[PDB]
RNA sequence: CGCAGGUCGCAGUGGCAAGGGGGACCUGACUGUUUAACAAAAACAUAGGUCCCCGCGAGCCCGUAAGGGUGUGUACGGGGGC
RNA sequence: CCGGUCCUAAGGCGGGGCCUAAUAGGCACCCGCCGAAAGGGAAACGGGUUAAUAUUCCCGUGCCGCGGGGGUAGGUUCUGCGGCAACGCAGGCCCCGUCCCCGACGCCUCGGGAUAGGGCGGGCGGGACUGCCGUCCCGCUUAACCGUCGAAGGCCGGGGAGUGCCGUAAUGGCGAGAACCGGCCGAAGGCGGGAAUAGCCGGGGGUUUCCCCGGUCCGCCCGACUCCUGGGGCCCGUGAAAAGG
């Protein structure tokens, strides 16, 4: 409770209230989004901002998905072509 | 020229990577029109960027403008209905950020 | 019970804000609940003063007579005032974006641009109207920049 | 423009007989437009706002929505007290 | 009490103890690697004394090894009796030519790998007797030792040399080198301490002490441990 | 709660609702379907609004002014 | 600063609670047993005979 | 299960204005225990339950009736008012 | 941020806030640590220098033992002195 | 729907085993578990109410997990549709496996975007003072949640540049593909809905806290130590893991 918002954990954020108040509210800050498994750069319309964990998020229509880049897809497939 | 109408290429990009087709039209050189048979492959009949395309060393005979029928007898022809059938299977874990820089 | 613990919560005001008229003596020692508490600031006999906002008219007539440049002079100076590193990215910007909308519109050619453009990194210029000087001396526009 | 994604996705779905999809699109078109525009007025950026509203316009027009042109209105009339009362102070 | 530090170290006390948590694993040769593999990383480890290359083996086995100098992200190497003396190549010492530069060298086949593990150091192959399976060696301090011949080494040098060339320019530098080593930081001379606490502590003027014997006591073994001898005349001597 | 331009899709909601209020402006009318999980909420134009209400009350869905 | 400034740091610590099987203050939760009767590290109870 | 009622001030004020019963249960019975002890001894309906641990270590119940039951003719009938 | 003019006091960073400075010798290079409760130092540490035991089944240390620490380490290293 | 409860950290305990004259003593080994009310981590906000609880009670508006029903897209040997592409779109159902990613991470420094808060002018309402002047003060609010938008940065297609050319706060960038054009992904937060019906200000009626009336506005400015984003640099110092997803 009170320690736990005394660690930068949390997100501080003043709001006022209808009723004339100005109060803190805690919130989480967002989770990461997903990374390609050979750059580690983000992965393209699967990094919006998510905050809690449980929610679904739908790849790009494409082979392999929200797991390898555009680039690293397309690179890896002209090797086994000629492979 | 490589990318010639009558040429096997695998698509490389898109919803389509992957998977095999056969060149039977050129629009530009930026452009041409693939059509693996998408009863055949699963590509439907459209143009293509060249750079979202790999060529194979496998081409047959078909003239231009060859319609998706005439794809079919040059295939079973050269007897490549079954390669037309299969996906190209990547190695993601040979790729290091090298290759795509 | 208190009254004015009761009285302060209802009004939304401090403590030290609520007000018990005199008169109210002797029904203080009844009130038993809030709503006895709310029959009473019906009655005016509880009410809160107004709280005490700083004036500023002192500060506003001060704020004039400041701008129009009293009370600035070393005497009245402690610290510093002026940003020196802020004050670099204004001058940058503000040549930049002239030197950049010339050489885009197309009076100022990209070899021209380029001198005038590491001159002014360079601390060559001391302002705007220097840069619009040099500029107007020098012809390197075929019309004159304003 | 910037509610041209659901332009699109309106025709699309209902080149593919989507009917239930392409009210839906047709509802986040508006939304798009609406939404956009209305913040503009509220911060007062007419020029960006006015520039949406007349591509409001042209859309209700291409794809038949009164709504558009009911809410275009409604934006229109505000604009014009603000421009109203930036004459009589300026 | 009485027990000086060099008794309490062995109790094995956490200031005394090795951060080992801070590391991803022991750079050691698995026993059963072989083929070709991909470096698809290459690592600060804390603590250690060079840079750790991540291999990932065509089969798919990944182990950590000493990244030899030049050795980057995306190359292939050669691992087994198979593969060419190239650098980053994993050999056994068997197949490696003689004066070739080798590093992470097994003296037994399967320990993963002894000598030759720091930055900058290396390993000489130079001789080779094949009817007994040994290999004859040059290790970095200088001494040459024999090897099991069927044990694995790496080509090239180990990278990261000169490191202790640049000084550890204040004391701030080296405490935080120690935190992530087992050292304690920092150490109190002996003769500053008094008598119960070493054997140099004490007098009026404290002095070291003179050398003890090989066969001295725990306690007592402390400063000159059996030297052979001492000073610059030692030095000559070695010579 | 959540709201809905369209009255072609608004009607899907506000026929099922439990309750349709009302709120009224000058230039415009609230009107608000209350279903068991959302509040259904469209502005339309004030002649409009009495159509709309008109063959709500014809479907029997309550419809109070707020 | 060993006599009354320290003592104020024993107001939030704490080495011992209640044991269960014997009820005195006399459980280490630390080291996980019962520093009189020994439950937590000992089935039999804990009792020497140079106690009383 | 139950022990007593609690019939204090707040307890009588919550009959009448929220339709709830405050009753002194064992310490170990639950929610579940509760309702399902509530409705079969006096054949009424519970909405919810809200229990605590007083602070001298008993559980009181805040047992609110469904809206067809009357808290405060449950009070009545028992004679315990 | 600047310039010009006028003007009051004993005093204008007017209260508040807010470095005295310089020369020379001894000494420890420096920052750092220290005798909780009479010692803060010129004492300890320090980076740097150097010597010794050690190729790992090592060297040094802990344990009655089983075994353990240094060691997820390897001489550009571990340990031990000055 | 606030915490514990769950996870693992540094560590610890128990059983087996080995050791021990012996245990209530030791632990390298195997197995299990414990270990955080400041780390990781499902989901609730505003108003009202009591003598004393208030994200817990009551009102209103929601969210999460688990399960069920209907409709719908889809499926019913077999595959979802569109776009050159980045990628977009309701994207069938059940069981099992493997892999990847998120969880998941320092310090310093400088650019950009916001919000909380604060101020100025006008308007309305109410209050302060009576030597003079007529100024001074207060109210004018908007939660979670739904939708839409999206700065930086990344990416896609066209283009094919060296006499160069495009830039930053700063370092700068380009045939290993720039300028330039068009597009895709994409924050804090904004705005609309929630929601004025609440709350507040002022003016009234009744009576135990209820009802009525009006207002709840216009144009600007500063701006965080709070929130978001990106650039640069430093390390013989590299800044956890697991559950869960
Ligand atoms: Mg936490
Ligand atoms: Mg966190
Ligand atoms: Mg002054
Ligand atoms: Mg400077
Ligand atoms: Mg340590
Ligand atoms: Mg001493
Ligand atoms: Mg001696
Ligand atoms: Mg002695
Ligand atoms: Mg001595
Ligand atoms: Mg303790
Ligand atoms: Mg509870
Ligand atoms: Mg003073
Ligand atoms: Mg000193
Ligand atoms: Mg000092
Ligand atoms: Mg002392
Ligand atoms: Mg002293
Ligand atoms: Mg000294
Ligand atoms: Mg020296
Ligand atoms: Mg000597
Ligand atoms: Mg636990
Ligand atoms: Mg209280
Ligand atoms: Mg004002
Ligand atoms: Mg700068
Ligand atoms: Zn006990």
């Amino acid at each position: 409770p009170r320690p736990a918002y005394r660690s930068r954990s949390l997100r501080r954020v003043k709001v006022k209230t209808p009723g004339g108040r100005t109060v803190v509210h805690y919130e989480k800050r967002a989770k990461g989004v997903p990374k390609c498994a050979v750059t580690g750069q983000p992965l393209g319309g699967m990094n919006s901002k998510v905050y809690r964990f449980g929610i679904s998020t739908r790849a790009p229509s494409r082979p392999y998905g929200g797991v390898v880049s555009h680039k690293v897809l397309a690179r890896a497939i002209r090797y086994a072509v000629r492979r | 020229k490589v990318i010639d109408v009558g040429r096997v290429v695998v698509k490389v990009l898109g919803r389509e990577a992957g998977r095999k087709a056969v060149v039977v039209d050129i629009v530009d050189e930026n452009y041409v029109v693939i059509t693996g048979p998408k009863s055949l492959s699963g590509v439907r009949r459209r143009r293509v960027n060249i750079n979202h395309i790999e060529p194979t060393d496998k081409k047959i005979e078909i003239k231009k403008g060859a319609s998706d029928e005439e794809v079919l007898k040059a295939l079973e022809a050269a007897g490549l209905v079954e390669y037309m059938k299969e996906r190209v299977k990547p190695k993601l874990f040979e790729i290091t950020p090298a290759d795509v820089k | 019970v208190d009254v004015k613990r009761l009285a302060a919560e209802i009004l939304g005001v401090g403590v030290s804000r609520v007000k018990i008229s005199p008169e109210a003596v002797g029904r203080l020692e009844e009130v038993v609940t809030k709503d006895d508490v709310r029959a009473l600031i019906d009655e005016g006999l509880i009410w809160a003063e107004p709280e005490k906002g700083n004036s500023r008219g002192r500060w506003r007539e001060l704020h004039e007579k400041k701008k129009k440049g009293r009370r600035r002079g070393q005497g009245s100076r402690k610290g510093r005032r002026l940003d020196e590193e802020e004050a670099w990215v204004n001058k940058m910007r503000v040549m930049r974006r002239f030197l950049n909308t010339l050489k885009r519109q197309g009076k100022l050619d990209p070899a021209t641009w380029r001198q005038l453009y590491r001159m002014v990194k360079g601390n060559y210029f001391r302002d705007l109207r220097h840069l619009k000087t040099y500029i107007n001396e020098h012809k390197l526009t075929k019309e004159p920049v304003k | 423009p910037l509610c041209s994604k659901w332009e699109s996705l309106i025709t699309w779905a209902e080149k593919g007989g989507n009917s239930y999809k392409a009210l839906e699109f047709r509802e986040k078109l508006v939304e798009c437009i609406v939404y956009t525009a209305t913040e503009k007025v509220k911060k007062k950026k007419l020029d960006e706002a006015e520039e949406l509203l007349k591509y409001g316009k042209e859309v209700a027009k291409k794809f038949n929505i009164e709504e558009l042109n009911f809410h275009i209105a409604l934006l229109e009339k505000e604009i014009s007290k603000i421009r109203q009362r930036r004459a009589q102070a300026q | 009490g009485k027990r000086i530090l060099v008794q309490r170290r062995g109790r094995g006390g956490s200031q005394f103890r090795s951060p080992s948590w801070k590391r991803d694993g022991p750079v050691r040769y698995p026993p059963n690697i072989s083929g070709r593999g991909i470096v698809v990383e290459i690592l600060h480890e804390p603590g250690l004394n060079a840079p750790v290359a991540k291999i990932r083996m065509e089969n798919g086995v990944e182990f950590f090894n000493y990244a030899a100098e030049g050795l980057y992200v995306g190359q292939v190497i050669q691992v087994g009796p198979d593969a060419p003396p190239a650098v980053g190549n994993v050999l056994p010492l068997g197949k490696i030519p003689e004066g070739t530069m080798v590093f992470n060298v097994e003296k037994r086949f399967g320990d993963g790998g002894k000598f030759a593990r720091s930055g900058g150091t290396y390993a000489l192959v130079i001789g080779q007797r094949p009817e007994e399976n040994k290999t004859i060696v040059r290790l970095p301090s200088g001494r040459v030792i024999e090897v099991d011949a069927r044990g694995r080494a790496t080509i090239g040098i180990v990278a990261g040399g000169g490191r202790v060339e640049k000084p550890f320019v204040k004391a701030g530098k080296k405490y935080h080198r120690a935190r992530a080593k087992s050292w304690k930081y920092p150490t109190v001379r002996g003769k500053a301490m008094s008598p119960y606490a070493h054997p140099h502590g004490g007098g009026s003027h404290q002095k070291g002490g003179t050398p003890v014997p090989k066969t001295a006591p725990p306690g007592q073994k402390v400063g000159f441990i059996g030297s052979r001898c001492t000073g610059r005349g030692c030095v000559r001597a070695r010579a | 709660p959540k709201e809905i331009f369209l009255v072609e899709l608004w009607k899907k909601y506000g026929e099922k609702a439990q309750v349709v209020r009302v709120k009224r402006y000058e230039d415009f009318v609230k009107l608000k379907a209350r279903l068991s999980g959302y509040l259904y909420t469209i502005r339309v134009p004030p002649d409009k609004a009495e159509q709309l209400i008109s063959e709500l009350k014809a479907k029997n869905v309550k419809v109070e002014e707020v | 600063m060993k006599g009354t400034p320290s003592m104020g740091k024993h107001n939030k610590g704490k080495t011992h609670i209640r044991c269960p099987r014997c009820g005195r203050h006399s459980y280490n939760v630390t080291k996980k047993y019962c520093a009189s009767c020994g439950w937590g590290r000992s089935k039999r109870w804990r009792r020497y005979n140079w106690a009383k | 299960m139950i022990k007593r009622f609690v019939i204090t001030e707040k307890a009588l004020r919550l009959a009448e204005r929220e339709n709830k019963i405050t009753i002194i249960v064992e310490r170990t019975a639950t929610k579940k225990q509760i309702a399902d002890e509530v409705q079969r001894l006096y054949n009424v309906k519970v909405e919810k339950v809200n229990t605590l641990i007083t602070p001298r270590g008993e559980k009181k119940a805040y047992v609110k009736l469904a809206e067809g039951y009357s808290a405060m003719d449950l009070l009545t009938k028992l004679g315990v008012l």
